[PDB]
């Protein structure tokens, strides 16, 4: 009932569309638990674009 | 005798008839004849509004105001019955007439106070044993004050009592509890008091004139906010006739 | 759809007898209604007293019944309040007040029949529009 | 049909309140103003290049000289209105720029309306009016007009919806 | 709780019959022979304790009494509603067509 | 609840405004729960259906019809000649599923409030305090993306 | 020279940075009064009972408006066409409540704008020009007269004059359509032709001159520096412009005469706006746009709707909702 | 309405102003509603009801004549409003009456 | 209990110190009622300084 | 009440802060009323005074 598109998220859906679904904080946009995304989390993608 | 062409535009039409200074006599009452008031006219000269201290300690006072709706304030052409009671008193029961006027006054600081100045359904009585009407006579009475706006009135967002929306349609998903006092319109009906003091009597014609002080509540915007206490002071004229 | 004799057939008296107006009759009735009545009764409403209209049901509940040709002709000759208690020729157009309502002076019995027939037929064509006011424009 | 389009946009989109339509209006009316003022200024600063009282024959398309006095026109408008053109090339480019830009802005607004992305309301005014039944502005009045338009025109203008609005639900003021 | 008294009134017999104490005078046109004479008398002599009290209106003719008897079933009485009776609304409530 | 939530006009991207800024949550609020499906019935026990708001309308009346599309109730504007009021027609609302599962309401104010929400489709409980939501609809990323890229094109 | 001679010479001097002239002697004080009162009122005036029903409308910024919603509110319907100067009020409080600022502003503005037109004539005379720029200005001025004075005169009240504000203007327009069907009135249609065509011809003329500019500059410089203020020779090739446009449509649809061209540019929008001003000023006396409501009927007599009937539904919505508390009787006769 | 039994002198309208009668800004008794703007109107069918203070309640109650009633109806229904193609009435009226005022 | 110095008023006290005490709106900083200051109210002083 | 209000430290100008901006009202609030003089007493009935 509070998905990303209710929260004004613009770029998050684009990362999710191509396979980025987990955070370094431990959550995933599908609500699963205990999933490790490796480096290519949302945070990792942001850091890569900054560098 | 003044005609409409003589009076129009002068402001005289909003003034009640006066009696010359010679008119200090008595108008006999028969206790057997029937009597009617054929014309009652109230001309207000002062509107006072009771202040709201914000601290309930002090004693709030009535303060003067500025009239902003011009010479549209007088009640006139009122008629009714003047019963002679057993104890010798006289009771006027108003039946019909131009017995209301909306009035807006302005307080210091700019707050506007609308009110329905009225004597609707007036019932007033004198002291016991009034066999004649003299300068010592007074009438004390009560009257009804209905809502300033009537049921069909719609507020700026289209809400009303007998018509209009029942919600704030511009805020479709807002919570309605806080908006209830503005969404639900209410029709007030209160009481007012009036005192008339006879200062001139023309015994031959049955005309009387004098001063009046009335107290009543002001507009409450169909229940949206609390009304103010208002005191109206002015002059009055009345024509008494056997019937 | 067409203006058929079935549409043009309307009640004639209070006993159920019906009459079949001609198309020329109906058109003459419409013209005369515009000439003498539409200033107040455009579209079946009454401008100077909206509480009363020319709907067939309203005419049926009027006293005497006015939902038939003879009733309407009698009204045009001697109009009454809705309950039939008061005669209002002094303030409503009619033959007996034609002196103060000049447009009624030259109307004939056939003309009155045509006007009544128009009043009865038009709701059969227009439905709620007749006597419905601006809501149904 | 185009008139109906206008009124539909007012009633459902509050199109007049949209700053992109406002810029379009400025462009169109300012273009008309420029057209009129420039035509009149030229015609009233002409040089006398012939003896006729009808001055049109005193121009030859192949002539090299200006047919009207830019200096006199500039002086006139400087003293009348405070500012005036002094460069003819800028003047005529501005005549291109104004109406074109206005129409483009209006087009952007309509792209917004394609998604119901309207300039319909002012939220602060709506909050105030909801809480205070004595607060009224021309904005709120126009909103009432829009509500009337929608309710009274939808059933016939959108027949596929099969709207049936009972008479008692139609918004209406007193006596009308 | 704040309540809209007119909406509440619609839930009483006022919402299904002619309320002799509140209803606007134009409603009497629904039934034969009531408008305008008897309607004027009824509105003027309101309020009534019970529906049958409408037969005690002074001056009623026998025919008028018979009409009232025939129509009693279409009448009701409820407590006077100030919002519905003030402003002269029983004679003209701002609804025309 | 996810399917029910899709069936709600507050998630329709054609309900926003150009200068109504921010997330959809800033409007109707943060959705907390499905209140359940509301079934309206009149005094005769026949089920009635609230006409749903089309995307074109900023506001929309409350009209209830039977399964054949015949009007059976509504919320009137003018009351003096009302025939279909909830009070007159004895309209009640019963909830199935969601928070209000199994509850029935007969108080006309409550029933009307639920009908007013039913014009929006499925009915939800929202948290309006966290974001100071103002109760006015906003569009979604789908809408904003479409607007920006059409204009830029 | 005597004092009066010197004063007259100064008033009519063509050397003043802004021309004054005898029309200016009236224009300057009146426009200053109108401007000062308008600015003060727009910022700070209290609510005004426009419709005379003791329901004041808030117009000023300090009382809750923004630039788009603010306005100087027209004077009360209780005043009608009566003259309501400050000294006719018992107090400034009453004057403000009843909307006196609107009357002060519009009267001073109309007088000042008339004098502005006269001043255009007068300065043209002083400078030795031809005189008809003021005639061009008469079109917008006539429009201002129509919406601020003529329509109120016809309808019986300054409360029906156009409000001095943006949203107020929209309100005026919508009510006007509801009550007169202005869209279906030929004079407003001529006005639309006038303004659409004015914008069209503005763009056309600007584009043609710009396309025929003669090369006098390099690509790193604005082409505008190719023209020197007051130069004797023309800065574009009208022969080339005519060749282009004549081939765009056909030879005889293009002006080869600059004087004819500029006369046409002046005439089209000016005449269109004259006619639209007359449209407002004649609907002031309730001669309304075409009414084809229910004009098309079938053989039986069923009404066959047209787009005009759809327009009528919209107009009905506007009519029933406007001024919702002001009408007591079935017909809105003014 | 008075024929129906209304007390027109005391009938309060939705806004608080008299439904049928009110006061002009200088106090004269005048007709209510929007027609408050037209209180300067004078005409032979109306002047018999006017006294020194304006419209007189006693005369309104007792002395309105049938010819006055007829004239008022006639003028109300021939107000000067109509379309360019001479359809009488307000712009939203339907076709039927062929009238534009001289 | 809510005098000017509780409300962050900086220039109002300086007008009051030299004799300006009334407003065109009808109030006075001493709380009196029905006192008319003429032109030299607080508003009048502000307008004079602007001109 | 005016005298009592003067006898209150919230009106002491030496109680503020350099970046505590605005009117005094923005701090303790808009004064509405005097609650009265508070007299403290212990179980023995002796009056006590708060420092
Ligand atoms: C190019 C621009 C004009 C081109 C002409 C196009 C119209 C063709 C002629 C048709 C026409 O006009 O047709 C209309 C009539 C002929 O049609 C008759 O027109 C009548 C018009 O009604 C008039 O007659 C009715 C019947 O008596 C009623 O009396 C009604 O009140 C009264 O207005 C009725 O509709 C008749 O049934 C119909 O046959 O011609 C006329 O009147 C002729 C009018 C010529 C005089 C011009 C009128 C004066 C305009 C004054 C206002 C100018 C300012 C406002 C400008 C906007
Ligand atoms: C002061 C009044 C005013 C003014 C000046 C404008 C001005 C404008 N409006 Mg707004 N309008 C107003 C009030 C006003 N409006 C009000 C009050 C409303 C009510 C809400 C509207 C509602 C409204 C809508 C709904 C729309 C406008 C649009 C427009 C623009 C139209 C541009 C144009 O020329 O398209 C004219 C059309 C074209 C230029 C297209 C190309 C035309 C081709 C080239 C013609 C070819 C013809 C061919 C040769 C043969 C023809 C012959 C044939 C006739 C036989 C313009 C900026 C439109 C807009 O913004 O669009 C982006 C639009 O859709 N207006
Ligand atoms: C493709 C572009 C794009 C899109 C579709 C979105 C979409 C979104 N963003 Mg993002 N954003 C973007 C670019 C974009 N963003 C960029 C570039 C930035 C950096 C500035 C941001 C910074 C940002 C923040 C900080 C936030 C968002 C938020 C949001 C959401 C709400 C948007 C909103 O309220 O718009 C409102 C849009 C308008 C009011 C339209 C403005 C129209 C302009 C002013 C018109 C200008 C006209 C011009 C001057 C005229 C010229 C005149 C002529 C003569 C030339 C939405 C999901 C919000 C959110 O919910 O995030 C969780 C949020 O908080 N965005
Ligand atoms: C003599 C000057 C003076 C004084 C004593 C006051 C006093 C007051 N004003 Mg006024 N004011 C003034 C000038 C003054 N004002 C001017 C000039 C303006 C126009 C900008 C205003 C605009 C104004 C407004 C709009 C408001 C006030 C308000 C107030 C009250 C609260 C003040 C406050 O919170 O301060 C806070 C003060 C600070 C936080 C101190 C700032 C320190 C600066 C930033 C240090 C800068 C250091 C520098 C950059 C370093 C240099 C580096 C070096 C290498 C060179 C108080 C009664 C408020 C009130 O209650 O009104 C009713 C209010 O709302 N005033
Ligand atoms: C107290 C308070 C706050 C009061 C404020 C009240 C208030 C309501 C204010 C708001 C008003 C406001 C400005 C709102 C409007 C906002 C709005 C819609 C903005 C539009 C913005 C915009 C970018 C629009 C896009 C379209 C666009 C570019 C339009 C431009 C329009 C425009 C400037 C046209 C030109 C108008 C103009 C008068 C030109 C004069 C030219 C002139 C001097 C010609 C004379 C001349 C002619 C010749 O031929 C020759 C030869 C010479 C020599 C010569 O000289
Ligand atoms: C698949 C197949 C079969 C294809 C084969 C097609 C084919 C090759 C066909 C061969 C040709 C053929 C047979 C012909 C087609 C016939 C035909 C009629 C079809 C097309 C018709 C049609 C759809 C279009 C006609 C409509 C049309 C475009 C006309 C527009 C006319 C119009 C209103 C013009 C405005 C005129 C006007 C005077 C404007 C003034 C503008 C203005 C003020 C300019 C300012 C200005 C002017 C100057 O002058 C100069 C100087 C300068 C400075 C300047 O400022
Ligand atoms: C260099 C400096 C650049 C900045 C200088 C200019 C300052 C910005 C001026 C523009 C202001 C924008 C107004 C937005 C109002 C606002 O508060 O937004 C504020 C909103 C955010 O919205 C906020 O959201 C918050 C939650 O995070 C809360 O909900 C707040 O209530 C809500 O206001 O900002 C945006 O949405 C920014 C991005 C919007 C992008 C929209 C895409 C569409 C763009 C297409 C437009 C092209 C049109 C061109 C036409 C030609
Ligand atoms: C040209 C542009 C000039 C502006 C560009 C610079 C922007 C201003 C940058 C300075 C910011 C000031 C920070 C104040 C913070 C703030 O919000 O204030 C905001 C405060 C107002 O305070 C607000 O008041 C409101 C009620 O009106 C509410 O209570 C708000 O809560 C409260 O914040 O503003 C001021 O008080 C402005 C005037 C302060 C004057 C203080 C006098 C002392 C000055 C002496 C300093 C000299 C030192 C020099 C040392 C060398
Ligand atoms: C129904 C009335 C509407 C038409 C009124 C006139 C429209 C033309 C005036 C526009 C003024 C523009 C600003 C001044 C622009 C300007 O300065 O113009 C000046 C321009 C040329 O001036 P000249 O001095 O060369 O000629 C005018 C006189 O001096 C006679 O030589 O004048 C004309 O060409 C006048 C044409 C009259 C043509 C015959 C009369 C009009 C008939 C056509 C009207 C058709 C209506 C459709
Ligand atoms: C008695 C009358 C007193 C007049 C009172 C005030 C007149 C004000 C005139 C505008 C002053 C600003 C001109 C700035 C700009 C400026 O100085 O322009 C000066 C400019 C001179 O152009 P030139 O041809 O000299 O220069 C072109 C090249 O040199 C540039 O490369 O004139 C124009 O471009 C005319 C078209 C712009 C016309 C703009 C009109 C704006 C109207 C006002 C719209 C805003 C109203 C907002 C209200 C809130
Ligand atoms: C305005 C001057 C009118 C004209 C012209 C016509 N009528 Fe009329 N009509 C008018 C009023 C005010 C009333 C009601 C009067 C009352 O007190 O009852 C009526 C009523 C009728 C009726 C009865 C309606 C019903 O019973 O439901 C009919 C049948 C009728 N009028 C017919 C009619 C005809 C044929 C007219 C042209 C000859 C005509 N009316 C003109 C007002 C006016
Ligand atoms: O004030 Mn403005 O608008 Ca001209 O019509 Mn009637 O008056 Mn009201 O109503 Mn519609
Ligand atoms: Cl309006
Ligand atoms: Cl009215
Ligand atoms: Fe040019």
């Amino acid at each position: 009932l509070n998905p990303m598109w209710r929260q004004g998220m613009f770029v998050l859906p684009f990362m999710a569309r191509l396979g980025v679904t987990g955070s370094w904080s431990g959550w995933s946009i599908t609500g699963e638990t205990g999933i490790d995304p490796g480096f290519w989390s949302f945070e990792g993608v942001a850091l890569a674009h900054i560098v | 005798t003044l005609t409409y062409d003589d009076i129009v535009g002068t402001g005289l039409a909003n003034k009640c008839p006066t009696l010359d200074d010679t008119a200090r006599g008595a108008y006999p009452i028969d206790s057997s004849q029937t009597y009617r008031i054929a014309r009652l006219c109230l001309q207000p000269t002062t509107f006072l509004v009771k202040e709201e201290p914000k601290n309930k300690r002090q004693e709030a006072e009535f303060v003067p105001t500025k009239l902003v709706t011009r010479e549209t304030t007088s009640l006139d052409q009122i008629q009714g019955e003047l019963k002679v009671n057993s104890d010798g008193s006289l009771t006027f029961v108003e039946e019909d007439g131009i017995d209301f006027q909306p009035v807006t006054v302005q307080m210091a600081g700019g707050e506007r106070i609308p009110l329905l100045f009225t004597v609707k359904n007036l019932v007033a009585s004198t002291q016991p044993n009034v066999t004649s009407i003299t300068t010592s006579t007074d009438f004390k009475g009560e009257f009804n004050v209905p809502s300033y706006r009537t049921a069909n009135f719609l507020d700026p967002k289209g809400r009303g009592l007998a018509s209009g929306y029942d919600s704030a349609i511009a805020l479709p998903q807002a919570k309605e509890e806080e908006l209830a006092r503005a969404n639900v319109k209410r029709f007030s009906l209160t009481k007012g008091q009036i005192s008339l003091n006879v200062a001139k009597v023309d015994g031959r014609t049955g005309e009387i004139a004098g001063t009046f002080e009335s107290e009543q509540l002001s507009d409450d915007d169909m229940g949206a906010h609390e009304p103010h206490e208002v005191k109206i002071q002015g002059v009055f004229y009345a024509s008494i006739e056997p019937a | 759809a067409e203006l058929t004799p079935e549409v043009l057939t309307v009640p004639l008296n209070s006993e159920g007898k019906t009459i079949t107006l001609t198309e020329k009759q109906y058109l003459e009735g419409k013209r005369l209604f515009q000439y003498a009545c539409a200033s107040c009764h455009v579209g079946g409403i009454t401008k100077t007293n909206p509480s009363l209209d020319l709907r067939t049901e309203t005419l049926a509940l009027a006293t005497p019944p006015r939902d038939n040709i003879e009733g309407l002709v009698d009204y045009m000759k001697n109009p009454t309040t809705y309950d039939g208690e008061q005669e209002i020729a002094e303030v409503h157009p009619s033959l007996r007040s034609a002196d103060i309502f000049p447009k009624m002076r030259n109307l004939t019995e056939k003309d009155l029949v045509a006007i009544a027939g128009h009043i009865l037929v038009e709701p059969k064509i227009l439905g709620d529009k007749w006597g419905g006011g601006k809501v149904y424009y | 049909a185009i008139f109906r389009f206008l009124l539909f946009f007012q009633g459902f989109h509050n199109w007049t309140l949209n700053p992109f339509h406002m810029m379009g209006v400025a462009g169109v009316l300012g273009g008309a103003l420029l057209c009129a003022i420039h035509g009149a200024t030229v015609e009233n600063t002409l040089f006398q290049d012939g003896e006729g009282a009808s001055t049109f024959r005193a121009f030859n398309p192949t002539q090299a000289e200006e047919t009207y006095s830019m200096v006199t026109a500039n002086r006139f408008w400087s003293q009348i209105f405070g500012i005036a053109f002094s460069n003819k090339r800028w003047l005529h480019f501005f005549m291109l720029f104004v109406p074109v830009t206005g129409l483009w802005m209006s087009a952007i607004g309509v792209v917004g309306l394609a998604l119901n992305l309207r300039s319909y309301d002012f939220i602060s005014q709506e909050i105030r009016a909801a809480e205070d039944p004595e607060f009224e502005t021309f904005y709120t009045k126009n909103l009432l007009l829009n509500e009337g338009i929608r309710a009274w025109m939808a059933p016939q203008d959108q027949p596929h919806e099969n709207f049936v609005f009972p008479e008692e639900v139609l918004p209406r003021g007193n006596a009308l | 709780e704040l309540v809209n008294v007119v909406d509440e009134k619609l839930g009483t017999a006022y919402g299904e019959k002619i309320d002799l104490n509140n209803t606007n005078i134009a409603a009497f046109i629904q039934y034969r022979g009531l408008y305008p004479t008897l309607a004027k008398l009824i509105v003027k002599n309101a309020p009534y304790e019970s529906v049958e009290d409408v037969l005690n209106i002074p001056g009623l003719t026998e025919r008028q009494k018979q009409i009232l008897r025939e129509n009693l079933e279409h009448f009701t009485v409820t407590e006077v509603e100030t919002a519905l009776v003030e402003g002269g609304d029983r004679y003209n409530n701002g609804l025309y067509k | 609840e996810k399917l029910a939530f899709y069936d709600y006009i507050g998630n329709n991207p054609a309900k926003g405004g150009l200068f109504r800024t921010g997330p959809m949550n800033k409007g109707d609020g943060i959705a907390q729960a499905w209140k359940g499906h509301a079934v309206f019935r009149n005094k005769e026990g026949e089920e009635l259906f609230v006409r749903r708001m089309p995307a074109f309308f900023e506001s929309f009346p409350v009209i209830l019809t039977d399964k054949n599309g015949v009007v059976k109730a509504d919320i009137p504007f003018r009351r003096a000649e009302s025939k279909y009021s909830f009070e007159q027609q004895g309209v009640t609302v019963s909830f199935y599923g969601g928070e209000l599962n199994g509850q029935t309401f007969t108080d006309p104010p409550t029933v009307k409030s639920y009908a007013r929400k039913a014009i929006f489709g499925e009915i939800f409980e929202f948290d309006t305090e966290t974001l100071n939501s103002d109760g006015i609809f906003r569009t979604s990323p789908r809408g904003w993306f479409t607007f920006a890229h059409a204009v830029f094109a | 020279a005597n004092l009066w001679e010197r004063f007259c010479n100064w008033v009519t001097s063509t050397d003043n940075r802004l021309y004054v002239g005898w029309f200016g002697v009236i224009m300057i004080p009146t426009l200053l009064a109108a401007t000062i009162c308008f600015v003060i009122a727009f910022i700070a005036a209290p609510p005004v009972d426009i419709d005379g029903i003791r329901e004041p409308v808030s117009g000023s910024l300090l009382y809750g408006n923004n630039i788009i919603t603010g306005a100087v509110v027209p004077s009360s319907n209780a005043i009608g066409l009566h003259f309501y100067p400050i000294w006719e009020a018992a107090s400034l409080d009453e004057w403000l409540y009843n909307g006196g600022p609107y009357q002060l502003i519009i009267f001073h503005f109309l007088l000042g704008a008339s004098c502005y037109m006269g001043r255009q004539w007068e300065l043209s005379y002083r400078l030795g020009m031809r005189p008809w720029i003021c005639v061009a200005y008469s079109a917008p001025l006539a429009s201002a007269f129509a919406v601020f004075l003529i329509y109120p005169i016809g309808q019986g009240s300054f409360s029906d004059g156009m409000p001095l504000g943006i949203s107020g203007t929209f309100n005026f327009m919508i009510v006007f359509q509801a009550e007169h069907n202005i869209l279906m009135h030929p004079f407003h249609q001529l006005g639309v032709a006038g303004v659409f065509g004015g914008a069209l011809f503005c763009a056309m003329h600007g584009s043609l001159v710009t396309s025929s500019l003669i090369r006098e500059t390099t690509e790193t410089e604005s082409a505008n520096y190719g023209y020197k203020f007051g130069q004797e020779e023309e800065t574009y090739n009208i022969v080339a412009a005519h060749g282009y446009f004549g081939r765009l449509i056909f030879q005889y649809a293009s002006f080869n005469n600059s004087r004819s061209l500029h006369f046409f540019l002046a005439a089209w929008p000016v005449v269109g706006v004259w006619f639209t001003a007359l449209g407002i000023s004649t609907m002031a006396f309730n001669l309304n746009g075409f009414n084809f409501n229910h004009s098309v009927i079938d053989a039986k007599g069923n009404v066959i709707n047209t787009w005009a009937d759809i327009i009528n539904r919209a107009n009905l919505g506007m009519e029933v909702m406007h001024e919702r508390n002001a009408h007591n009787f079935p017909l809105d006769l003014a | 309405d008075q024929k129906l039994g209304a007390n027109v002198g005391s009938a309060q309208g939705p806004t608080g102003l008299g439904k049928y009668l009110m006061r002009s800004p200088t106090g004269e008794i005048i007709f209510g509603g929007e027609t408050m703007r037209f209180w300067d109107f004078r005409g032979p069918w109306l002047e018999p009801l006017r006294g020194p203070n304006g419209l007189d309640l006693n005369k309104i109650k007792n002395d309105i004549q049938p010819w006055q009633e007829r004239r008022a109806a006639e003028y109300m229904t021939h107000a000067p409003l109509g379309s360019l193609n001479s359809v009488g009435g307000v712009a939203t009226e339907i076709n039927s009456v062929n009238f534009v005022s001289p």
